[PDB]
RNA sequence: CCCCACUAUGCUUAGCCCUAAACCUCAACAGUUAAAUCAACAAAACUGCUCGCCAGAACACUACGAGCCACAGCUUAAAACUCAAA
């Protein structure tokens, strides 16, 4: 009774979530550099975004923050090209901290 | 000529402005095309050559806003160095 | 076999193909409020697609539509009627100051 | 005395048949590994080439029975304003939980969709569950 | 001039992890300073040139 | 009220006046700026001719009837004697992308004139005459 | 070459004339994307099948013959002499 890869893709959090678009998540700010934010939400990718303007200095590294998915990887194909140019990073919209 | 007068192409001017009221003329005649209209029918353009033109501005046209593109997308990485050092 | 295993159908989170404002709707020679929407309210310059949103179905409706009303005595063709000014901008085109 | 033509077989292939050949008096460290205990495929160099016309990769979409239920649940009730965790292996979203009770009314024998969509949302109301309507 | 000695053994193995490098004492000395910038974060002129 | 570009459209009933006169009566001041040349003619709103002035009749010739400032210098001879018929506030209506375009309502203005409004009459025809063909040099 | 004036001509009608860098300089049809991807460049590389066409340069969009409402025309289209390139 070992458990297959393909039931735990089926049940994985990230495959039940379906598309990211406009998908709540809560990330968790893994690296700073000045104001920019690295968070890691669960995915492949983590998403950079800067420090907001209000409450700056609780944004640290470990605080887990709420953001708004956009996209798991920036991708995009331009023309000429045989294969798709990645930046290597989720977009996402950071909305604030979260608490209990 | 048989259509209403001071309707078409026409700008108030405000607060005796004209310089500005003659800006915004010239700039309404320019986005709907009318300056360079005007001045490529001061003499003919063999049709031939106005195929030539047209393709060639659709293409410097396409080939703007796919290098804008390109940039605008590659510009997301210009953040500092996070890992300076290695 | 495997019950946990991926099944074969369509997308299910496809979303709908975008629409033009027009999509679905008829498109005639005597509604000049309508094409008035899409003509320069300076010139009366016929609006490109790029400008006006439209499909390519719909502005060649627009178009013929337009040049149809024109020549048969609906619209006035060097400006936009100016009882058709105050009504919806629906063109990503800005003039003024 | 060897062999830098990395495109010609492999670093096996060529290792083995200058062996037999005698231009390498020993064998390098490595071979009798990869010999005991070779690769699924040996690595020979490939180009990869484009495809043209009819051809298309065999890759297929990952899909389950549940993605319909996801979608219109999606559709008429949104984005739950409660926050994925997809650092916890065991999260449960309204969503699943959704589905998982509508998994359930349909192994009671109800069969109709719209039906069995309705029956759902009331009994997680009974449960507590907030289920604001997007529209 | 001190070339250092041989930078690996009589069984041919470089002494240094970087070696393959080819600037082991100059990236060895960027390793320790970039480790000593992450412990720090973890934790939280005129006289010379 | 906010300002409005758009000229007050006949038979409405709008706010706007000029010395008690409504848009449809403020004289017109035509004016053709031509490469070579610049035309200036004010009539009133009934179409009576009350001043004419070009860089011609103001003892410009040649290459010099076609600049900036002989375009101005017309400007104000056909002020002058607008103003004298009575004339203070004038809708210009210009045809043309010459030299005087622009200069012919400074000087307009400097002469005493206010201008209300600028109209573009530019002959552009819709497919009409064709064109000479492109000069060789 | 520039300026002015003006004609054949561009237009209509009824006949002709039958040419173009008439060029996507890509013959028609069918098929393939796996082999070696492929002289180069152009425009990824090929298979089956059929018709048309080609066989050093120049002579030569020529000569002669023939046909044509074409008559300083069009179509088809050589040879001699010459060269070791083109
Ligand atoms: S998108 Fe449907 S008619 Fe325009
Ligand atoms: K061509
Ligand atoms: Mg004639
Ligand atoms: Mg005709
Ligand atoms: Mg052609
Ligand atoms: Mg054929
Ligand atoms: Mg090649
Ligand atoms: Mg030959
Ligand atoms: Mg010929
Ligand atoms: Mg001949
Ligand atoms: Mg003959």
């Amino acid at each position: 009774n070992v458990e297959s890869f393909a039931s735990m893709l089926r049940h994985s959090p990230l495959t039940q979530m379906g598309p990211a678009k406009d998908k709540l998540v809560i990330g968790r700010i893994f690296h700073i550099v000045e104001n920019d934010l690295y968070i890691d939400f669960g995915g492949k990718f983590h998403c950079v975004c800067r420090r907001p303007e209000v409450d700056g200095e609780k944004y640290q590294k470990g605080t887990r923050v709420r953001l708004r998915l956009l996209d798991l990887e920036l991708t995009s194909r331009f023309l000429g090209a045989t294969t798709d140019t990645t930046v290597l990073e989720a977009n996402a919209v950071l909305l604030g901290i979260q608490e209990s | 000529a048989k259509h209403l007068k001071f309707i078409a192409r026409t700008v108030m001017v405000q607060e005796g402005n004209v310089e500005s009221a003659y800006r915004t003329l010239n700039r309404i005649l320019t986005m709907d095309g009318l300056i360079e209209d005007i001045k490529h029918r001061r003499y003919y353009e063999k049709p031939c050559r106005r195929r030539q033109r047209e393709s060639y501005e659709r293409c410097r046209r396409i080939y703007n806003m796919e290098m804008a593109r390109k940039i605008n997308f590659l510009m997301r990485k210009n953040r500092a160095d996070p890992w300076q050092g290695c | 076999s495997n019950e946990d295993l991926p099944i074969s159908m369509e997308n299910p989170y496809k979303e709908p193909l975008k629409k033009c404002i027009l999509c679905g709707k008829h498109v005639d020679y005597k509604n000049v409020q309508l094409l008035s929407q899409f003509v320069s309210p300076f010139t009366g310059c016929i609006y490109g697609r790029h400008i006006t949103g439209l499909c390519g179905k719909k502005q060649k409706e627009i178009t013929k539509a337009i040049k149809r009303a024109q020549i048969m005595g609906f619209m006035p063709v060097t400006y936009k009627d100016p009882a058709y000014l105050k009504d919806p901008k629906v063109c990503n085109i800005r003039y003024r100051e | 005395a060897g062999s830098r033509l990395e495109t010609v077989g492999s670093i096996f292939s060529r290792t083995r048949d200058l062996v037999r050949a005698g231009v390498l008096k020993e064998k390098p460290l490595w071979f009798d590994v990869y010999d005991a205990f070779p690769p699924l495929r040996e690595p020979v160099f490939q180009r990869p080439r484009v495809r043209y016309g009819k051809a298309k990769a065999p890759i297929q979409d990952i899909w389950y029975h549940e993605d319909r239920i996801r979608a219109k649940f999606y559709s008429v009730y949104g984005s739950g304003q409660r926050a994925f965790d997809l650092f916890n292996p065991n999260f449960k979203s309204t969503c699943q939980r959704f589905v998982e009770k509508y998994t359930e009314l349909q192994k009671l024998g109800e069969t109709d969709e719209e039906k069995l969509f309705v029956e759902t949302g009331k009994a997680l109301l009974a449960e507590g569950v907030i289920l604001r309507r997007v529209g | 001039p001190r070339q250092r000695a041989i930078q690996w053994g009589e069984d041919g193995r470089p002494f240094h992890y970087l070696f393959y490098t080819g600037k082991q004492s100059y990236y060895s000395l960027m390793h320790d300073v970039y480790g000593m910038l992450l412990n720090l974060e973890k934790h939280q002129v005129i006289g010379s040139r | 009220t906010k300002f409005s570009i758009y000229p007050p459209i006949p038979g409405e009933e709008s706010s706007l006046r000029w010395a008690g006169k409504k848009f449809e009566e403020i004289p017109i001041a035509h004016i053709k700026a031509s490469h070579n040349n610049t035309q200036i003619q004010v009539v009133s709103a009934s179409n009576e001719p009350l001043a004419f002035a070009s860089c011609g009749t103001e003892g410009f010739r040649n290459a010099k009837k076609g600049t900036g400032i002989a375009a101005q210098t017309a400007g104000i001879a056909a002020a002058a004697r607008a103003k004298q018929k009575g004339v203070i506030h004038i809708r210009v209506v210009v045809k043309g992308l010459g030299p005087g375009r622009l200069s012919a309502m400074h000087g307009l203005i400097m002469g005493g004139l206010e201008v209300i409004s600028i109209t573009d009459n530019t002959p552009i025809p819709h497919x009409g005459c064709r064109p000479r063909k492109a000069r060789k040099l």
